[PDB]
RNA sequence: GGUUUAAUUCGAAGCAACGCGAAGAACCUUACCAGGCCUUGACAUGCUAGGGAACCCGGGUGAAAGCCUGGGGUGCCCCGCGAGGGGAGCCCUAGCACAGGUGCUGCAUGGCCGUCGUCAGCUCGUGCCGUGAGGUGUUGGGUUAAGUCCCGCAACGAGCGCAACCCCCGCCGUUAGUUGCCAGCGGUUCGGCCGGGCACUCUAACGGGACUGCCCGCGAAAGCGGGAGGAAGGAGGGGACGACGUCUGGUCAGCAUGGCCCUUACGGCCUGGGCGACACACGUGCUACAAUGCCCACUACAAAGCGAUGCCACCCGGCAACGGGGAGCUAAUCGCAAAAAGGUGGGCCCAGUUCGGAUUGGGGUCUGCAACCCGACCCCAUGAAGCCGGAAUCGCUAGUAAUCGCGGAUCAGCCAUGCC
């Protein structure tokens, strides 16, 4: 998002509840699966890439 | 082992119009054509996304 | 039915504030920006000045309305 | 809409992943946000080389990069004296001790990666769009290959409205998973906007 | 403490946080639901039936 | 039924125990 | 009596290199208890297609961990000395209790 | 949507906007509002003289940010016997190169998506026709789920599509025995608990299995109807998969990105408020209006998942949420976990009821710095509307609809009845 607005940089959040997520990739703030540390749209583009050790195109 | 007791039923049913066709393989005829030794493969159905269940389509207006 | 366990909350800043000018006289309003702090029996008597978001208010404080929370006085919102 | 990654649909089969290592639910978050540093560093300093893939494998703490490269000449240098300082400058974003290994591309004109990253740059070098990817494409298929087809996005030329220019020819058969189609994606930084390069390739079945 | 006793403890229970400035009491007075809902919509059960208005003056058949 | 709170119906539908749902 | 808990993401690694730890002998040395199966786990991600909107759109990701067992009986020393340096796989990991 | 507001941040528009971006708005998130501040800056690479410079606990003011101030420290290189001079590094003002902008523009773009539509279609090479745009092929007769195949023919082939290749389900085999058993005998603290074996169930790798292959009838052929054998029979069931294009469709607020724009604020930090406002209207839902029902007790059968600064057996206290203690489990082995409708017993007896759980008063628990605005849960009391819904209108052709519970993602907690 804002660069400025990773502040979630900020080591101590001075509050633990202060504390949230942000994609390491792209900053999205609000789909981070947080075994990846990635969001919603960069998982999938990273998916598909191949660049996700094991992850596949799922189908049942 | 599994599932819930009707389907269970279906089951035994299923167990013992074949291993009364293996102590006795002739009674096939008094038993095939009633459909005892057919397997039930009808199964759930998967839930599907953007349906609400499969098949039952979530509810839309103005059209 | 609200939520005051083995804890009791009420926010410090402003509390060692009103205990200090309860040495002597009671200060003609207080400017807060905790709305959060619960209201303790030490707080009956001076003129406690709620903000808004927008303005400090000026809450008079009886006795009768002591285990209320600050905020519960000075209203948010605008309404016809 | 429409339209999967071509690799991404065929990751299962003809198409095996770029980081092939394993984790556990505390680790593989860090492992893949270091594993993208990696990329990075590389995709912008080896430019020149023309880096087509590279390949990242973990183990023992140790990892094992295998870049693969059209000319392994500028990654080795002096003799010597660039494959060190790249393995060296590795080693500060991975304090895990890495591996660089540089993989020889016998035919860039059969590696999608590649041609598409040729024609991104003849389309900052304002070449003619049209012809660039007729080309591009016969360069790709007099190479043998069984198929092959590219696209530029839009804003062809300066041009005010976006198009999307084509060319291919072969076969180039996408619903089927039994294919090998190396696919590849190039960026076009023009002076008036950007550009997207597609690139198929078919080659081989079964 | 029940029926009578009770009706006008609860009453007069009200009246306290309606006397005091309390927000409770705002909404216990305009008559709107207290315990901190929505009233876009779907405050029915406090606000009594609905006092349908005029909703356009220049915009198609809703 | 699944909106009275202090019942079984009631209970099992929100996640909770309790008075009315036991724990065990 | 030694345990071998196999892991990894891919299953044609793993029955390949779990086959490659059952190399004391086919039955003639210690035991073997064969390649044990085991269940294998499978986390499931979700995710909608398109940035912006589109609800309806979705697509699933699913990442599958796969897990042997093995487990040998009665350890001689040079079925150990086997345990060193005679591997392949990359994406395959090794957990081992006695 | 509207209206209101200091602000109620922005976007989404008939199908294809409206439980949509949002897979977690108390602070945070945050983009909005008021007020207190910050400036080479919360982040990047730098370039000139200047005072000092790794750094470690202080003080005043303050809502916090921030501003102000007192104090031990003074090290590492070269020149000097020295007092000292010059200097690499990180800290430092006062200027410059630049940062930053969720400000504008899908009415410049990429990427990704939606949509007609998983519809059976869109073309191409060469020949032939036509002054030409073009046509033929791809039209016709059968036939298919299908430009699917057959037959025909100035056309002969080909590509993107269809189908097949991948996955999950149904039958069977081989490999495999810290999950599975009156299969078979021994023991029982009658629990597969113990010896013990893997047959069976299962677990999960690799294989077989289907082919209109066999029979009868119509057919010129493709195929159609039927019948055997089979777990399954003409596409066995369900996924993944979406053609040339259309919409100048959605999205510059995920990310890029051309241009335009601001640069002691259109950047930056706080604290508080807002996104939750209510005279109204709509969408999608949930819970109902009850006897094929509701309540209580006992008891029976799942699948898929998740679990370390996590799941919590079991014990004790509490009506209970939950607190105290504590076992096991990096989990086919421990736990979440109770599945619920069902079954057996009892109660209610046609009632706005033992139907329905809205509202409100009170007392609590837990999470979090903090639950007034605005959390979830438990307990007591309250017990609304609702007796099956106008005009209109939605879903579904089979394990489907209907109905019943269970799990996950996000996440301290949770407004989840949403979603997968
Ligand atoms: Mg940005
Ligand atoms: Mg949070
Ligand atoms: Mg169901
Ligand atoms: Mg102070
Ligand atoms: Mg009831
Ligand atoms: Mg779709
Ligand atoms: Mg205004
Ligand atoms: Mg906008
Ligand atoms: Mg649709
Ligand atoms: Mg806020
Ligand atoms: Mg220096
Ligand atoms: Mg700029
Ligand atoms: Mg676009
Ligand atoms: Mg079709
Ligand atoms: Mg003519
Ligand atoms: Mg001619
Ligand atoms: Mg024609
Ligand atoms: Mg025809
Ligand atoms: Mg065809
Ligand atoms: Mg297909
Ligand atoms: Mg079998
Ligand atoms: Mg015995
Ligand atoms: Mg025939
Ligand atoms: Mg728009
Ligand atoms: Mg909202
Ligand atoms: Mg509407
Ligand atoms: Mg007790
Ligand atoms: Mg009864
Ligand atoms: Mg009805
Ligand atoms: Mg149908
Ligand atoms: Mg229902
Ligand atoms: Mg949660
Ligand atoms: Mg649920
Ligand atoms: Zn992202």
């Amino acid at each position: 998002a804002r660069k400025a607005l990773i502040e979630k940089a900020k080591r101590t959040p001075k509050f633990k509840v202060r504390a949230y997520t942000r994609c390491v990739r792209c900053g999205r703030a609000r789909s981070v699966y947080r075994f990846f540390g990635l969001c919603r749209i960069c998982l999938r583009e990273l998916a598909h890439k191949g660049q996700l050790p094991g992850v596949r195109k799922a189908s049942w | 082992r599994g599932g819930g007791k009707s389907g269970q039923i279906d089951a035994i049913k299923l167990g013992i119009a074949r291993a009364l066709v293996q102590y006795n393989p002739d009674y096939r005829a008094k038993l095939k054509p009633l459909g005892f030794l057919t397997r039930d493969a009808r199964v759930v159905e998967r839930k599907k996304y953007g349906k609400h269940k499969a098949r039952r389509a979530p509810q839309y207006s103005k059209r | 039915p609200r939520s005051l366990k083995k804890g009791v909350f009420v926010d410090d800043h402003l509390l060692e504030k009103v205990l200090e000018l309860n040495a002597k006289g009671e200060k003609r309003l207080i400017k807060t920006w905790s709305r959060r702090s619960t209201i303790v029996p030490e707080m009956v008597g001076h003129t406690i000045a709620v903000y808004n978001g927008k303005q400090h208010v000026p809450v008079y404080i009886t006795e009768n309305m002591v285990g209320h929370k600050l905020g519960e006085f000075a209203p948010t919102r605008t309404y016809r | 809409g429409n339209k999967i990654h071509p690799i991404g649909f065929r990751l299962g089969i003809t198409r095996d992943w770029e980081s092939r290592w394993y984790a556990g639910k505390k680790q593989y978050r860090h492992l893949l946000l270091e594993d993208q540093r990696i990329r990075g560093l590389l995709e912008k300093e080896l430019y020149s080389a023309g880096l087509a893939r590279v390949d990242i494998e973990r183990a023992a703490d140790n990892v094992a990069v295998t870049v693969h490269v059209a000319k392994p000449g500028v990654v080795i240098g002096r003799g010597g004296e660039r494959i060190r300082v790249l393995r060296e400058e590795l080693a500060k974003l991975t304090g895990k001790n890495v591996a660089l290994n540089v993989q020889e591309v016998q035919n860039p004109n059969l590696s999608a990666p590649l041609v598409a990253q040729r024609v991104a740059e003849q389309i900052e070098r304002r070449f003619a769009v049209r012809r660039a990817i007729k080309q591009a494409v016969q360069r790709v298929m007099e190479s043998g290959a069984k198929g092959a087809k590219v696209i530029v996005s839009g804003r062809i030329g300066g041009a005010e409205q976006a198009r999307t220019e084509w060319a291919a020819q072969g076969r180039v058969p996408l619903h089927t998973l039994r294919a090998n189609i190396d696919y590849g994606f190039a960026l076009a930084r023009t002076t008036y906007g950007v550009l997207g390069v597609k690139a198929y390739i078919f080659l081989g079945e079964v | 403490k029940l029926e009578g006793e009770l009706r006008a403890e609860v009453a007069a229970n009200i009246k306290r946080l309606m006397d005091i400035g309390c927000y409770r009491g705002l909404r216990h007075r305009r008559g709107l639901p207290v315990r901190g809902q929505r009233t876009r919509t779907n405050a029915r059960t406090r606000k009594g039936p609905r006092k349908t208005v005029a909703g356009k003056k220049k915009a198609p058949r809703k | 039924g699944k909106g009275d709170r202090r019942t079984r119906r009631g209970k099992i539908w929100r996640g909770t125990y309790g008075k009315y749902r036991p724990r065990k | 009596k030694i345990r071998i808990k196999l892991r990894g993401f891919d299953h044609k690694t793993l029955d390949a290199s779990a086959q490659k730890i059952v190399e004391a002998a086919r039955r003639s040395g210690a035991q073997v208890s064969g390649p044990i199966p085991l269940p294998t786990r499978v986390r499931r991600f979700t995710v909608i297609r398109g940035p912006f909107k589109h609800k309806d759109s979705r697509e699933h990701f699913e990442l599958r961990t796969h897990n042997r067992l093995v487990d040998i009986i009665n350890p001689n020393r040079k079925t150990i000395e086997q345990l060193m340096t005679l591997d392949l796989p990359t994406g395959v990991e090794i957990e081992i209790k006695t």
